[PDB]
């Protein structure tokens, strides 16, 4: 706890992988709130 | 694109025979108004122009394009189909 300024805290990027990113939206998906709709599957539609 | 072209009035005449000259294949003709087209500021004027000549007419209205709404902001509509999928 003592203040330490001498050490780089960001180290966890070293691990991430491929797919982290898209997984970590994955289980932000429950956090989310209900989207608004246009009233139309597509604009071609 | 232009309509420069559309300002005035013209006058022709119908079409007539043109055929081959046998020597060199050019093409002949036997009308002397084939190449005639008299141009005119008003309708009334031409009309005028062709009775006191003698002349059969047929007057064709003119054809204006009409005024449309035209709006950029259209193409990235909320809710219409008017919304464009590419620029």
């Amino acid at each position: 706890e003592p203040f330490d300024n001498t050490t780089y805290k960001n180290l966890q990027h070293h691990d991430y992988s491929t797919y982290t990113f898209l997984d970590l939206n994955l289980d932000l998906s429950k956090f989310r709130m209900p989207q608004p709709s246009s009233g139309r599957e597509s604009p071609r539609h | 694109s232009g309509v420069n072209n559309t300002k005035k009035w013209k006058m022709e005449f119908d079409t007539r025979e043109r055929w081959e000259n046998p020597l060199m294949g050019w093409a002949s003709t036997a009308d002397p108004l084939s190449n005639l087209v008299l141009t005119f500021s008003t309708k009334e004027d031409a009309v005028a122009f062709a009775e006191k000549n003698g002349w059969s007419y047929d007057v064709e209205e003119r054809k204006v394009p009409k005024p449309k709404s035209k709006s950029y902001g259209a193409n990235f509509s909320w809710n219409k189909r008017t919304r464009v999928s590419t620029k």
